[PDB]
């Protein structure tokens, strides 16, 4: 971005680069004025965008990052590093660790060094709230102070919601919703902006793509309306929408695609929790809107 | 001479 | 007439926006010193702008600087009324323009 | 040589060595690993940090035979319950906080301690909560206790953190004889104890506080952090103490219903120079 924040944005990128390979939990951490200012900058510039981003063909969307620094080297390594690839999160883009701030910051320069070759979204994992993700909040109450908090509340809120590859496919975080209605709604939906727990943004964050329902119905989040195929399909019918990305949620395969192909459950969380070791994927999306799963380590 | 149709000098 | 049409003394500040106003000024009116009101000049010239409180600075008169009186098209000493003008909200898309012969010189965006 | 620091993150390996051979390791890390623990605990005696997040073990591993150690980061963990944490008294920091912790316990006292987290665990459960009397900096947010077990024996301490805490009733805050720091945000108290007593803080916290104006705020010269987040406000009493005086650097209202009219943040700001941040926007001074 500016002189001070665009060496900055550099000086993150080498660090990240020589932390790529290596295990996660870079922070990237700035000055004070120059990351007030960064932050300022990076609000108005994500504000700027539409909630309805749209995908530059070619891209190599990742699934779930999960907050790892080492899941988003090993993108940036074999999915192309910003800004020579464009990168997509479905969502869960941040987590439990220290390590999403350094995926955040990666992010943020690259969005302000190339926005065209950088974009994210979050779901049911990185939320804005503690409530349902307090690997950030937490953390950033844990290592730093409360105004710098404050104004990562702040720029995270003021930034876009979702994308559409070529309006082919629909980068969203997890299933449809039936609250949900048109783009209309959605592009007039600007800045603020929080995954809640009912509805249709909350049922894309917190929800994944739902077949035991049909319109709506409970979710994995407890408050969440998983649409099912019924309303899926309805949906992609009446919006001419042929595939949705899913994530946050733990995937054995990393990329599934649900929906007879119409969902590509991409999740790049590798080893979730140790205990569950899901596997780690990505949706590289070629020129011509073809959707291919990228898999990862778990 | 125009209205909301040039990019504005935002802060 | 009314009380409300005080005065347009001369301000010693050089603040378009700020008119010096007495204490009795700023308390016999609904004057406070972060009052958006409204004042009225000749040929239908309202203009909403702030009140500053100035007892020495005003004797039950206006204090008005010479931009103020140039924007308002009114002279010094006039009988100005000021009403609230809390109406007065955000602009959605206001169409601004600059004078040729004031923006004569000033190259760039200005 | 021996390593000197331990490092498990995200290693994909059940198993780590180093953690004996190595006897100089101080930095036991292993935060978000993909392993359940970390062994030879006691082995490695010259150990400062261990960290160990997101680990797959239900349970703790020496948690009590490193009497040396100096940091204790157990925190992010899927343990099932702590235990024996309250053997170690030189354990000078302890991060055992965002993790499952069924069971939070072991956190008696200490001899020689200086930091402790062990929050965030699924059971509201405190034992000797204020029972050690040589600590100088206190971070009982986040509690999972509807109500706070101990503040008043904490006369020593110069830091106080209790933001984001379930703990509805705080009482005891005005038996510490001073303390530099003081964050009461979320603290389920009506009103703040200490402003008399403790009157040496640089920085207070009201958090939408229900009192009308603030526990003697104009004669406060010293608090360089007046913050009222979320304010209604209340009333512009304490707008007008905090006014009054001019060494505060850190001002929120914060987020009133007398902030509609644009003129009015113009008017704050200009009537306000002494304060060099405004709550959120710093102000220009």
């Amino acid at each position: 971005m500016a002189d001070l924040d665009k060496l900055n944005i550099d000086s993150i990128i080498q660090r990240l680069l020589e932390v790529r390979g290596s295990k996660p939990g870079k922070n990237v951490q700035l000055q004070e004025n120059e990351i007030r200012g960064l932050c300022l900058k990076s609000r108005e510039i994500f504000l700027s965008q539409p909630i309805l981003l749209e995908l530059e063909a070619p891209l190599k969307i990742c699934g779930d990052i999960h907050g790892q620094y080492y899941d988003l080297l090993r993108l940036f390594e074999y999915g192309g590093f910003p800004p020579e690839s464009n990168y997509l999160f479905l969502g869960d883009y941040v987590d439990r660790g220290k390590q999403s701030l350094e995926t955040i910051c990666l992010l943020l320069a690259y969005k302000i060094k190339y926005p065209e070759n950088f974009f994210l979204l979050r779901g049911n994992h990185e939320c804005a709230s503690i409530n349902r993700i307090y690997g950030f909040y937490d953390e950033c109450k844990r290592r730093y102070n409360i105004k710098l908090w404050k104004t990562f509340t702040d720029c995270f809120n003021c930034l876009p919601i979702a994308a559409i590859v070529d309006e082919k496919i629909f980068c969203c975080h997890g299933g449809l919703s039936p609250d949900l209605q048109s783009m209309e709604q959605i592009r007039r939906i600007m800045r603020p902006t929080d995954v809640p727990d009912q509805g249709l943004l909350c049922d894309l964050l917190w929800s994944d793509p739902d077949k035991d329902v049909l319109g709506w119905g409970e979710n994995d989040r407890g408050v969440s309306f998983t649409f099912g195929a019924e309303v899926v399909a309805k949906f992609l019918h009446k919006h001419d929408l042929d595939l949705i990305c899913r994530a946050h949620q733990v995937v054995e395969d990393g990329y599934e695609f649900f929906a007879k192909r119409q969902l590509v459950t991409l999740f790049s969380a590798p080893n979730y929790c140790g205990e569950f070791d899901n596997a780690g994927a990505m949706m590289s999306v070629d020129e011509t809107l073809m959707c291919s799963f990228q898999i990862l380590k778990p | 001479f125009s209205g909301e149709g040039q990019k504005l000098g935002s802060l | 007439n009314r009380p409300n049409r005080l005065i347009v003394d001369e301000a010693i500040n050089e603040d378009n926006s700020v008119v010096s106003l007495s204490q009795p000024k700023m308390d016999e009116l609904q004057l406070f010193r972060g009052d958006t009101v409204l004042l009225k000049g000749k040929k239908r010239r309202e203009a909403v702008c702030i009140v500053l409180s100035d007892d020495t600075c005003s004797d039950e008169k206006i204090r008005m600087n010479r931009v103020v009186r140039n924007n308002l098209r009114v002279r010094l000493g006039d009988v100005i009324s000021i009403q609230p003008c809390p109406d007065v909200k955000y602009g959605k898309r206001i169409h601004v323009l600059p004078i040729d012969d004031t923006v004569e010189g000033i190259t760039g965006n200005l | 040589r021996d390593a000197e620091d331990v490092d498990l993150n995200h290693y994909r390996i059940g198993k780590i060595e180093g953690f004996e051979v190595l006897k100089k390791v101080k930095t036991l890390c292993l935060r978000q690993n993909l392993i359940k623990c970390i062994e030879n605990l006691e082995e490695l005696q010259s150990l400062r940090e261990l960290d160990l997040y997101d680990n797959q073990i239900k349970k703790i591993e020496n948690l009590e035979a490193l009497t040396e150690l100096e940091i204790l980061d157990i925190s992010f963990n899927l343990l099932r319950n702590i235990e024996g944490v309250d053997k170690l008294t030189r354990l000078k920091k302890l991060f055992l906080v965002n993790n499952k912790i069924s069971k939070i316990e072991n956190l008696s006292n200490l001899h020689q301690l200086q930091m402790l987290e062990l929050g965030s665990n699924r059971i509201r459960a405190i034992e000797n909560i204020d029972t050690l009397t040589n600590l100088e900096s206190l971070f009982l947010g986040k509690n999972k206790i509807t109500k706070l077990q101990n503040l008043d024996a904490l006369t020593n301490l110069t830091v106080l953190s209790m933001q984001s805490n379930r703990l509805t009733k705080i009482e005891g805050l005005q038996n510490l004889v001073n303390l530099r720091e003081l964050y009461l945000s979320h603290n389920g108290i009506e009103v703040i104890e200490g402003l008399e007593n403790n009157n040496k803080l640089t920085m207070l916290d009201i958090a939408s506080n229900r009192i009308k104006k603030i526990e003697n705020i104009s004669h406060l010269t010293e608090l360089q952090e007046f913050w009222m987040n979320d304010n209604l406000l209340e009333s512009w009493s304490d707008l007008d103490e905090l006014k009054g005086a001019r060494s505060l650097e850190t001002v929120y209202l914060e987020r009133n219903p007398l902030q509609k009219d644009p003129q009015y943040r113009r008017k704050v700001m200009l009537a306000l120079p002494s304060v060099r941040q405004i709550d959120a926007t710093f102000v220009r001074f």
